[PDB]
RNA sequence: GCACGGAGGCGAAGAACCAUGGAUUUCCGAAUGAGAAUCUCUAACAAUUGCUUCGCGCAAUGAGGAACCCCGAGAACUGAAACAUCUCAGUAUCGGGAGGAACAGAAAACGCAAUGUGAUGUCGUUAGUAACCGCGAGUGAACGCGAUACAGCCCAAACC
RNA sequence: ACUCGUACGGUCACUGAAUCCUGCCCAGUGCAGGUAUCUGAACACCUCGUACAAGAGGACGAAGGACCUGUCAACGGCGGG
RNA sequence: GCUUUACUGCAGGCUGUCGCUGAGGACUCUCACUCCGGGAGGAGGACACCGAUAGCCGGGCA
């Protein structure tokens, strides 16, 4: 047949690229020598195209202007630290090991130093749970119990623009808007609803998958379509 | 460094190349790893020096345990050029070889004893 | 007696072993980072180069080169074809990576003609090989009688056309008897059956 | 649209191409610019 | 000039014409100072190399050519009365490269087994033979022999 | 490429606003997990064979399958007597 | 052109094995190699990646 949209996708053409162009900053932590000696000011608070969130423009001491990846209740005027000795604030940002247990973090490093992984998105926050000389044991917004190296950095409090999922996008339009400022073709016509030569589910007089929907990992691409692998399907059991 | 197994101080190199020196004029040398290899298989060295710089280091990798098992004694000199400078070229010299001294076996003599002390 | 070289060359025999083993292991990594192709003051393999036609003198080059390791980088078929010709995987090229190393190092060096190569290890990724090439304008060549015969006009980008050691070897010259009849005097020649 | 100083010179060219076969050239050789172009009915290159 | 006009001119100061050599030879073009649909902008081997006086100082490469030639990449229609191995075929076509011709070439050969031949192309033959092959359709040499033309040498190392 | 993105994310699918609801079936097929025992290739190893080699057999055994379990808002099914 | 538990194959994925690959049927280490870091250094580690091959799946494709 065809290939199917999700490998016309993998070709990174403009329809699927995100509008890089238009992205404002990479909310990374900043590269401190040490001591901590590091302090800036909230200039202002700005929308983040990328993430639907609010971001902070921060002025540090040595002259440095960057975007910040802002947790609730961050505001201009305000000061922020980061560095070993910072403050335990919310919005200042230092190594899990100076964390004390029990402290809702966000924008955490995988790798020491690599800026931030986990916890980036809206009204979202890790938990640190654990420390230790050799590991801190932090809990993701999936639930899940990560094992990291007490070197990684962390921001204080939980990501800003909390309950943003809440509200129903209610029309289409609005859906669209959104969808304009991310890296996604979008509205999406179900496989059933095309030719056979389209998707592995196309074909037949009513629509509806000529086979069973839960796939093999083993699948190669054009063929990986349905349930990826599922442990399980429906709501039973 | 591969085919090096202990350090020679600057002094004692001093000495040796001086000893080299008045070897061309009096004695007889080697100059070139090739006539240093033959003079060690011929038996027919007494000294044979190896700079240490040599790249690629397959050129020299073998006097030093070539010359263990012919009693040949032999040193390191820390640069390619003074070797050769030394020997009396107007070129650099990965190996030299002191075909019988010249009113300097004294002092090579020495030298070699000095060397087998460093181990 | 034996002479200095031999003892390069025996050391070559199991690169694997002894002092050259360790070598290999240290340089490699510096080898690793450096580009493909790159020149160097002195062959690695002393004995092979002099005994392949090198001498120090001012128009003889010296380049090492890396290659990918394995067999064809070949494109899957996109038209039809008879399960015979939809192989991709187990296929491999007809020059051998000698070869593939000997042009890249001739293009890098458009003046230049290829006199031979030989091999200087490879790790689990890739081999090097080392080429000599000669400087056919140089006055210095142009005067030596063993070398001023590469200066000749039929000799350019010789190694394009299968005119190097490497290249008649893997072309099936080797043999001048049995199980040359279709390699001799030319692959093209014998309906390219070779 | 706007022509460049080459464009010109070719458009140039072809005026003056398109013009008619001296009446000498057809006394000298006893009895057509094949040749001939209009603006309308046809077209130049670039 | 083609080109059979009109006007005018050149030629014995030997024109026209022909041969050989030289002069001039705009712009784009490998196109090379940067850029551009043949033009523009502010001294240029751009780029990759060799030598190096380490300075583009001296040099090389690049692109073209009817096919021929060498090295790589490599189909399908078709035949098998279907078709998959096989065939069409190492063909078409593609990438790279040289020359006036290319390539090959002075035996780790041959193996009419010999008390024999003696670098290599090529031509005739050996022969649709040996060999291959859903042992189907088909594919298909070599040694030798008769010719053409003939030509043998140079390194690495030993010892210096 | 997604991605100046990090689970309040984004990928793969199905249904198709709201409202009231969404029963039974895991035997077959699909996916997933487990698995004493069974089965399960090559290299290495062992036996026979070959002055060697071809080869025959053996021991070991991964994923996979057998076998067990989970799963239908997974493919689908909900008859005759 | 399309389909599939049609025939025969090919990508691709999983898995074992050999090379990369080192020292002291379960283990430690660092030195290749990988990743993080501007850097020092940190994490990992003979595994993974990559080359080769073997078994399973394999209308995704011919
Ligand atoms: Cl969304
Ligand atoms: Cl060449
Ligand atoms: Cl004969
Ligand atoms: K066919
Ligand atoms: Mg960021
Ligand atoms: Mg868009
Ligand atoms: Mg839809
Ligand atoms: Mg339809
Ligand atoms: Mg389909
Ligand atoms: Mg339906
Ligand atoms: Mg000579
Ligand atoms: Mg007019
Ligand atoms: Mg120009
Ligand atoms: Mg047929
Ligand atoms: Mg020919
Ligand atoms: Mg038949
Ligand atoms: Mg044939
Ligand atoms: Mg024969
Ligand atoms: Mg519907
Ligand atoms: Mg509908
Ligand atoms: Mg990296
Ligand atoms: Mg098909
Ligand atoms: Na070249
Ligand atoms: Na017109
Ligand atoms: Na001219
Ligand atoms: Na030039
Ligand atoms: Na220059
Ligand atoms: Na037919
Ligand atoms: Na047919
Ligand atoms: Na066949
Ligand atoms: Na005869
Ligand atoms: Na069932
Ligand atoms: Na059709
Ligand atoms: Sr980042
Ligand atoms: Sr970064
Ligand atoms: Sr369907
Ligand atoms: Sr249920
Ligand atoms: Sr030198
Ligand atoms: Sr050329
Ligand atoms: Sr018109
Ligand atoms: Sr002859
Ligand atoms: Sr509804
Ligand atoms: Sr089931």
């Amino acid at each position: 047949g065809r290939r199917i949209q999700g490998q016309r996708r993998g070709r990174g053409t403009s329809t699927f690229r995100a509008p890089s162009h238009r992205y404002k900053a990479d909310l990374e932590h900043r590269k401190v020598e040490d001591g901590d000696v590091i302090a800036g000011t909230v200039v202002d608070i700005e929308h983040d195209p990328a993430r639907s969130a609010p971001v902070a423009a921060v002025e540090f001491e040595d002259g440095d202007r960057r975007l910040i990846l802002a947790p609730e209740g961050v505001g201009v005027g305000d000061e922020l630290q980061v560095g070993v000795s910072a403050e335990i604030a919310p919005g200042n940002t230092l190594p899990l090991a100076e964390i004390p247990e029990g402290v809702p973090v966000c924008n955490v490093e995988s790798s020491p130093g690599d800026g931030g992984k986990f916890a980036r998105a809206s009204g979202v926050n890790a938990q640190l749970l654990t420390h230790d000389r050799n590991v801190a044991v932090v809990k993701l917004p999936s639930g899940e119990m990560k094992r990291l190296d007490p070197q990684c950095r962390a921001t204080i409090g939980v990501v800003a623009g909390g309950g943003r999922t809440d509200k129903p996008f209610v029309k289409a339009g609005n859906k669209h808007h959104k969808m304009k400022a991310r890296g996604t073709k979008w509205p999406n016509v179900r496989g059933v609803a095309m030719n056979a030569v389209d998707h592995p589910f196309g074909g037949g007089g009513r629509q509806h998958p000529g086979k069973p929907k839960s796939i093999s990992r083993n699948a190669p691409p054009g063929r990986k379509v349905g349930d990826i692998a599922s442990k399980r399907t429906g709501r039973g059991g | 460094p591969v085919y090096v197994d202990f350090d020679v101080p600057a002094d004692l190199e001093d000495d040796a190349l001086e000893a080299l020196e008045v070897a061309r004029d009096t004695g007889a040398v080697k100059k070139g790893t090739n006539e240093t290899t033959k003079s060690i298989e011929r038996g027919s060295a007494e000294l044979v020096f190896v700079a240490e710089d040599v790249q690629p280091e397959e050129i020299v990798m073998h006097i030093p345990e070539l010359a263990d098992e012919k009693g040949v004694p032999f040193i390191f000199v820390e640069q390619q050029d003074d070797l050769g400078h030394a020997a009396g070229l107007e070129v650099g010299s990965a190996a030299a070889a002191v075909t019988d001294a010249g009113e300097a076996d004294a002092d090579v003599e020495d030298i070699a004893d000095k060397v087998e002390e460093l181990r | 007696a034996r002479s200095a070289y031999s003892y390069i060359r025996d050391a070559w025999e199991n690169p694997g072993d002894g002092q050259l083993a360790e070598l290999q292991w240290q340089r490699q990594q510096e080898w690793r980072n450096e580009g493909a192709v790159e020149r160097i003051e002195r062959p690695t393999r002393l004995d092979k180069a002099r005994s392949q036609g090198y001498k120090a003198k001012q128009g003889v080059i010296v380049a090492r080169v890396s290659v990918r390791k394995g067999s064809a980088r070949k494109r899957r078929h996109k038209a039809g074809r008879r399960s015979k010709r939809q192989g991709v995987t187990r296929i491999t090229r007809r020059k051998d990576i000698q070869r593939v190393a000997e042009e890249r190092a001739s293009r890098t060096f458009p003046n230049l003609r290829v006199l031979n190569s030989y091999s200087v290890g490879q790790d689990g990724r890739q081999k090097w090989h080392e080429v000599i090439l000669i400087d056919p304008n140089h006055p210095a060549i142009q005067n030596d009688d063993d070398l001023s015969w590469i200066c000749a006009d039929d000799q350019a980008d010789r190694v394009f056309r299968g005119l190097t050691g490497a290249g008649r070897r893997n072309r099936g010259l080797s043999g001048k008897g049995k199980g040359s009849e279709k390699t001799r005097p030319s692959l093209r020649s014998n309906g390219g059956k070779a | 649209g706007k022509k460049s100083k080459a464009t010109k010179k070719r458009l140039a060219k072809l005026d003056n191409q398109n013009s008619r076969v001296p009446a000498w050239v057809m006394l000298k050789t006893d009895r057509r610019n094949h040749k001939r172009r209009h603006w309308r009915r046809n077209d130049t290159d670039e």
